[PDB]
């Protein structure tokens, strides 16, 4: 019922804040406030309603609220939207962060910054949808549609140090990349389709009605095989990675696109939702190779986060890293491992976005990205060393914070389903321990390096501090609390991990 | 006793206070706003262990909330308190509380006074969390925590990059060490299905009927994280580094929180080491060996703060023997001593460097006995106690129950590690003294927590006997002669390695520089002086190699790997634009070309 007003309010609303530009240059920001509280607002009404802590796993399907309506009849292809408490979650956290994404370009009095928003509140309304969808064509729409205001903002209004031909050359690996995975998603759909339409007889897109298709081994893992092309693009796993230090580069200095869908992870979602439950026993023999491509992407992004000179991008390949620890637990099996990937979800999501927001501040302050240029600046700065070491410790996994809740359910999961995986994580999160560190002594620490790092800079605004400390409440509250979230999404991961182990 | 989380939100709401403070409040309301939360921790500490000692010594438990529960994962926020958190408890709030009132004086005129007490605050909190958690995940907590405070308060002089430096070792040592804690956190979740201390000991005996091999691998990880945290054998190269930070941090790690956490985690697990005598075996063999190398170590330093640093190394060494051994009660009493006396000289040896201006080596001083007597005295008593001088110091008691419970279970080479590290320790600690204080001179907010220190780290300190009974196993009891020709013995080697100090050091040393100056002399003077040469090995096999690793994948291979496509399609679009030279007749003939091809190809495949 509220489903398809939560796709359609940053639609609705993207469109008033190109419009309304002619009533002022300060109004579109008001605009997509409002919109992206009006998102958030109905999200936590759909959690309060929902009564997601009570609900028991009683199998695939199953779900909380459910739309339907005719889109293409011809194929079988419905706007068909659901939502359970792992998509929940994940809408909350599109909601937080598209709210954070807006207050974060609140002083940019552009002449084309309705556009600016249009594409902002287009880019959340694609990953909301993204959540939402359960039917295959949908979920390949939004899924797709989400990658072209994402190429306009990183090509026309991203990083304007660099030159323009870096950002064009950025944001076209990244368009190339993730929707030729996306294609290869597309091949995957339709040959499910059409599988199950020789073996049915009816014209169906409908994941539930695709869950049970009788398959040969070998099609099976052909058709999983395109699925997680498709999402180790954009999870991102090792090799498929690149674009992501490239597009998170040349974002725009504010970090609201950053924020906006370069940081919501809707791969590891789309591989428990539709990855393990359409295709369980092929995933089950993937397994071996998907963890073992996770442990090098967790090696891999921490020496690569080691070795940057660029603050940004060593945040980038700290996500890839994180995400090789989510993607070894998707392939677990292990209930345990499944509710801290998503905890690590949601950590790596606050985690990041705070890191992200601080960098983008610290570049306005001292309008450099090098770290070489910088050092010595906790005295010359009022709050913004103090919160970066905060993030940056919440990064590496201090009990304390979220991230370490996340990452070590997922590590006892995994120890109780293969034990060797997880020792060499473990030695993984002494690399991240080693990054962070790095971080954190070659920008904050030590003496300047430059002469713009010698000399005092002006703080942070009170909008700023807010948001960055909101982001340090929830981190802090995930976790001490990591109780609700876990009750939220423990029908969908149970129902996940009963139909992936059931059938193996 | 139902205040007992008090203790954990006094130094969290002061932590809380002086780090939102930012530095605009003045010294004096961040000092008493800091050492107040700490004190105010060690009266509820206080009032916890009268209520404790009133109520027959009974182990209580205080739930807060659960903190994860996914299926039979099941995690609480509870704390517990016997005999043994009581302890630690009293010795870190109250060894935190003097240290926070001489860092109130000693931090004066220094730029971030209230960032110092948060780190401190924090620190203190996150220890109480370590000794207080009744499972291993919220003990991994208050662990991980107090890793984080010792990097922040040992690179606190963030200007200079070897404190910085130093903190990062310190850290990714002690993370290593953590990841094999971790390690036994799984083991022990997967083979008993929970954390809790109390459970595991009594499911383990059930469970491992059949096999016990895992159950030794757990161990093995427990004693890796321990010695992890506690800077033994092979994870001990980042304590003198270390060193780097202000004199309280170094009183508060090496006395009252961080080295502790290991001897503290061993002795809570005492249990699950007693069903794997092997492991508990070799917990007793590297507190040995690390007690030798650190007494070597210490014996050729040129430092102060270096030589107190070994000095803590081979103390902790002392308290893993003891606990290998199975002499529990004498490792903790041994711990609570040691807290007393190396907090006594750290804080002295930071008036030492205060008087001094300037951190000078051993041999540029001399003849300091006459400039700072009272800073002389108590170096004097604390390294009466160091040595475990006899009859009139506390480390001498604890050493000797230490070497009764190594001799009583049939642990001779171990009873015989101990004498010569007994010896050593006197060697070198009166050796430091001999050097510092003796010679030709050349160039009430801190003098009441001295005198405490003072006052605990004589007789006094052994009169407060921990109630470690029915929470640790009582150590067999030795034969009144062998006790007393063990006190005699032990007694005999102190006095003797003081003497010997005394006649190398004390004079001019003319038989000392022989030694030293010669080839084997010089040659075993570098060795010992690098610690064996341990950091070399770890910067070598570790260090080195993941620094060149870094700069083989800076420019990011699997990048240009997966662009190779891209660089295909633009070769192979010029190559295929050579086609279109704009030539009419090449049209025609590639006309004709293609329909020889479609109709060679027509008849090939009819
Ligand atoms: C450049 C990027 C894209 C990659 C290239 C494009 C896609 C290439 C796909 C190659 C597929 C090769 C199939 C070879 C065997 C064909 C004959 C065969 O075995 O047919 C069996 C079956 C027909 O018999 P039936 O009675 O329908 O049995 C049902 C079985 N489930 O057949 C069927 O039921 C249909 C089987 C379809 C199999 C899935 C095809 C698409 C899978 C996703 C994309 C390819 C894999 C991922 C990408 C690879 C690397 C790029
Ligand atoms: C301009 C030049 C540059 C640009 C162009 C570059 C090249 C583009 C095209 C590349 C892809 C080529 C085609 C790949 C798919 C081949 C499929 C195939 O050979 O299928 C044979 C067989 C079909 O299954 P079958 O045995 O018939 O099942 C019925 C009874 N079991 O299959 C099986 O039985 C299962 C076979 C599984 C393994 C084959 C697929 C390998 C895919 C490689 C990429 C993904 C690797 C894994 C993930 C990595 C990280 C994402
Ligand atoms: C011992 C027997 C049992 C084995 C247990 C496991 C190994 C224990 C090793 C202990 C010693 C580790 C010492 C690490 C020191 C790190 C601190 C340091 O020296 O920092 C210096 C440098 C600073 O870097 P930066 O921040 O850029 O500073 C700017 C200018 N200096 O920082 C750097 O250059 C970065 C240094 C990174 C070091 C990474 C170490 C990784 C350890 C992985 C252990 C794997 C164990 C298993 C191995 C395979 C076994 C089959
Ligand atoms: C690790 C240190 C020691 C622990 C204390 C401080 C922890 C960190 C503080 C910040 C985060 C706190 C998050 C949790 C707060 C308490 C809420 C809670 O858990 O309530 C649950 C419980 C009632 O529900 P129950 O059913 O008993 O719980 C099991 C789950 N169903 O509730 C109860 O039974 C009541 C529990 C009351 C606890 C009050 C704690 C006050 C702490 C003030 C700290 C000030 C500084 C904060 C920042 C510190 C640095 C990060
Ligand atoms: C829990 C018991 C112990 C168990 C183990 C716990 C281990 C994990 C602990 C995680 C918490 C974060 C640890 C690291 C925080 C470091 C912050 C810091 O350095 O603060 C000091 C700084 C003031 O220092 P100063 O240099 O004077 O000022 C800057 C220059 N003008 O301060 C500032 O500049 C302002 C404050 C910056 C951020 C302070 C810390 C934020 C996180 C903790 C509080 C979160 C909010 C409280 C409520 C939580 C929800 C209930
Ligand atoms: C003071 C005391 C110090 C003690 C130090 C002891 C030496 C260091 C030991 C480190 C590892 C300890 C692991 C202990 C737990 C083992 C638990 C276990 O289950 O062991 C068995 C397991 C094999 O299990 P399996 O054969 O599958 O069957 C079991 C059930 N079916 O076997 C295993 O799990 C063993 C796995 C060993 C892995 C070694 C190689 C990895 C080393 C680090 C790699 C990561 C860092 C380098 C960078 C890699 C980049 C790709
Ligand atoms: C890779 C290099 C790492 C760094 C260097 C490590 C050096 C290790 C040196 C000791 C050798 C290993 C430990 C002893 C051998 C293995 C265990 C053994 O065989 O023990 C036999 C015996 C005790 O047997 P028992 O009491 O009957 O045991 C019943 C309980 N299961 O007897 C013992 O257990 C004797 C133990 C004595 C205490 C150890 C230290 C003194 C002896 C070695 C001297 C040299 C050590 C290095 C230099 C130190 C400074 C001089
Ligand atoms: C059953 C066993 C019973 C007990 C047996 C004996 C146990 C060990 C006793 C060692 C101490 C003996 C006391 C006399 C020597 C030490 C004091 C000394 O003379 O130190 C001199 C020098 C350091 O003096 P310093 O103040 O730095 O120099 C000022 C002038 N530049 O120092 C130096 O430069 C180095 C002096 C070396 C003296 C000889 C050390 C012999 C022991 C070496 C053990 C090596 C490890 C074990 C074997 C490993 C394999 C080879
Ligand atoms: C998707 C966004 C998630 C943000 C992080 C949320 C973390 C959980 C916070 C829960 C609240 C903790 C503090 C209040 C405890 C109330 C206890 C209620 C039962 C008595």
């Amino acid at each position: 019922m509220l489903l398809p007003w939560l796709i359609l309010i940053p639609f609705i609303g993207g469109f008033l804040c190109w419009q309304t530009e002619r009533f002022g240059v300060k109004v579109p920001r008001w605009i997509a406030l409002i919109t992206m509280g009006l998102t958030l607002a109905l999200s936590l009404q759909l959690w309060l309603q929902g009564g997601y802590s009570l609900t028991q796993s009683a199998g695939i399907p199953q779900w909380q609220s459910e739309f339907d309506m005719p889109w293409i009849p011809r194929f079988g292809i419905s706007i068909h939207l659901a939502i359970d408490g792992l998509s929940l979650l994940m809408v909350v956290l599109t909601g937080l962060l598209g709210v954070l994404a807006v207050l974060c370009s609140w002083k940019e009095i552009e002449k084309y910054q309705g556009f600016f928003h249009l594409n902002l509140m287009w880019i959340l309304g694609g990953v909301i949808g993204v959540f939402l969808a359960i039917d295959m064509f949908l979920f390949f729409f939004f899924w797709e549609m989400m990658l072209v205001p994402m190429y306009f903002l990183i090509a026309l209004w991203g990083h304007k140090a660099s030159d323009g031909k870096t950002r064009i050359t950025a944001a076209t690996k990244f368009f190339i990349y993730t929707q030729a995975s996306g294609l290869v998603m597309l091949i995957a759909i339709l040959a499910l389709v059409f599988v199950h339409y020789n073996a049915t007889g009816v014209w169906t897109f409908n994941y539930e009605e695709l869950l049970n298709t009788p398959m040969s081994s070998g099609v099976e893992y052909l058709l999983m095989l395109g699925f997680f092309i498709a999402f180790a693009v954009k999870m991102p796993v090792v090799p498929l990675h690149g674009w992501l230090p490239d597009a998170h580069s040349q974002a725009p200095t504010a970090g609201s696109v950053d924020l906006a869908g370069i940081l919501l992870k809707t791969a590891a979602y789309g591989l428990l939702r539709f990855s393990l439950p359409l295709f369980p026993n092929a995933s089950a023999e993937f397994a071996p190779i998907a963890m073992w491509l996770g442990v090098i992407g967790i090696f891999y992004g921490a020496w690569m986060a080691f070795a940057q000179t660029d603050i940004k991008r060593l945040i980038a390949y700290t996500s890839v890293s994180h995400m090789g620890f989510v993607l070894i637990a998707i392939y677990t099996g292990s209930q345990l491992a499944y509710q801290g990937a998503v905890i690590q979800m949601i950590a790596h999501g606050l985690s990041a976005a705070g890191l992200f927001i601080l960098c983008g501040q610290l570049y306005e302050r001292i309008h450099t990205r090098d770290m070489r240029m910088m050092g010595g600046l906790w005295s010359k700065m009022k709050w913004l060393p103090a919160l970066s070491l905060f993030f940056a410790v919440a990064t590496l996994g201090m009990p304390g914070t979220g991230n370490f809740v996340g990452e070590f359910m997922i590590l006892f999961g995994s120890f109780q389903v293969v034990p060797v995986i997880t020792v060499i994580s473990t030695f993984g999160l002494v690399f991240a321990s080693v990054y962070s560190l790095a971080m954190l002594h070659r920008a904050y620490f030590g003496k300047a390096k430059s002469q713009i790092a010698s000399q005092e800079l002006p703080g942070m605004s009170l909008r700023e501090l807010f948001m960055i400390l909101l982001l340090v409440v929830l981190l802090v509250l995930l976790g001490f609390y990591p109780q609700p979230i876990l009750d939220t999404s423990h029908s969908a991961i149970g129902n996940i991990q009963q139909w992936f182990v059931n059938s193996v | 006793m139902n205040m007992l989380a008090l203790t954990i939100i006094l130094p969290l709401i002061g932590f809380v206070l002086l780090a939102f403070s930012r530095g605009r409040w003045s010294e004096n309301v961040s000092a008493i706003v800091g050492v107040g939360s700490v004190g105010l921790a060690a009266l509820v500490t206080a009032f916890i262990g009268v209520d404790f000692f009133a109520n027959g010594e009974q182990t209580y438990s205080q739930p807060l909330w659960t903190w994860m529960s996914v299926g039979d994962f099941n995690i609480g926020f509870n704390l517990v308190l016997d005999g043994l958190s009581l302890t630690m408890l009293s010795v870190v709030t109250g060894v935190g509380f003097l240290i926070h009132m001489y860092a109130s004086w000693y931090m004066r005129g220094e730029e971030g006074y209230s960032r110092f007490f948060a780190y401190t605050n924090l620190f203190i909190a996150s220890m109480v969390v370590l000794v207080l958690a009744d499972n291993l995940l919220l003990m991994y907590l208050g662990w991980e925590g107090v890793g984080l405070c010792s990097y922040l308060l040992i690179g606190f002089y963030y200007t200079d990059p070897k404190n910085g430096a130093a903190a990062m070792k310190a850290f990714v040592v002690t993370r290593v060490g953590d990841v094999f804690l971790a390690f036994a956190l799984f083991i022990l979740y997967n083979e008993l299905g929970t954390l809790n201390f109390r459970e595991m000991v009594e499911l383990a005996p059930a469970h491992f009927a059949d096999g016990n091999n895992m159950l030794m691998w757990a161990t093995l990880m427990l004693l890796g994280g321990a010695v992890g945290k506690s800077a033994q054998l092979p994870l001990q190269t980042w304590l003198a580094d270390a060193m780097a930070g202000p004199t309280p941090v170094s009183a508060l790690i090496h006395a009252a929180t961080m080295v502790t956490a290991g001897v503290y985690l061993i002795a809570r697990t005492h249990g699950l080491f007693l069903m794997t005598p092997e492991v508990l075996h070799l917990v007793g063999i590297v507190g040995a060996v690390t007690l030798l190398l650190a007494g070597f170590a210490a014996l050729v330093q040129t430092d102060i703060k270096r030589v107190l640093a070994y000095s803590t190394m081979s103390q902790i060494g002392y308290m893993f023997l003891a606990l290998g051994v199975q002499a529990w009660d004498a490792a903790i009493f041994h711990l609570m001593t040691h807290a007393f006396f190396k907090a006594l000289l750290f804080l002295a040896s930071g008036s030492v460097i205060l008087a001094c201006h300037h951190e000078q080596n051993i041999f540029k001083m001399g003849g300091l006995r006459k400039s700072i007597p009272l800073v002389y005295l108590c170096f004097l008593v604390g390294g009466a106690a160091l040595s475990a001088l006899p009859l009139v110091t506390a480390g001498f008691f604890s050493k000797d129950e230490i070497l009764a419970g190594a001799m009583a279970n049939g642990h001779i080479n171990l009873m015989v590690a101990g004498l010569v590290g007994a010896f050593m320790t006197s060697l070198y600690t009166f050796r430091m003294i001999f050097i510092v204080f003796h010679g030709k001179e050349q160039i009430v907010t801190h003098s009441l927590p001295l005198i405490v220190l003072l006052i605990l780290s004589t007789f006094v300190g052994a009169l407060i006997v921990p109630p470690l009974q029915g929470v640790l196993p009582q150590t067999t009891e030795l034969a009144h002669g062998s006790m007393l020709t063990l006190e005699i013995t032990s007694g005999v080697v102190a006095v003797v390695g003081i003497l010997l100090a005394a006649w190398l050091w004390l004079g001019k040393r003319t038989l000392v520089t022989s030694i030293a100056n010669s080839a084997p002399g010089r040659l075993l003077s570098t060795w010992w002086y690098n610690a064996w040469g341990f950091d070399w090995l770890y910067d070598k096999v570790f260090v080195k190699p993941f620094l060149g690793i870094a700069w083989l994948l800076k420019r990011d291979p699997l990048n240009s790997m997966m662009n190779i496509p891209a660089v295909l399609s633009r070769f192979a679009g010029k190559g295929l634009l050579l086609s279109e030279n704009g030539y009419l007749r090449w049209y025609v003939a590639s006309m004709s070309i293609g329909a020889v091809v479609v109709l060679a190809l027509l008849m090939v495949l009819r």
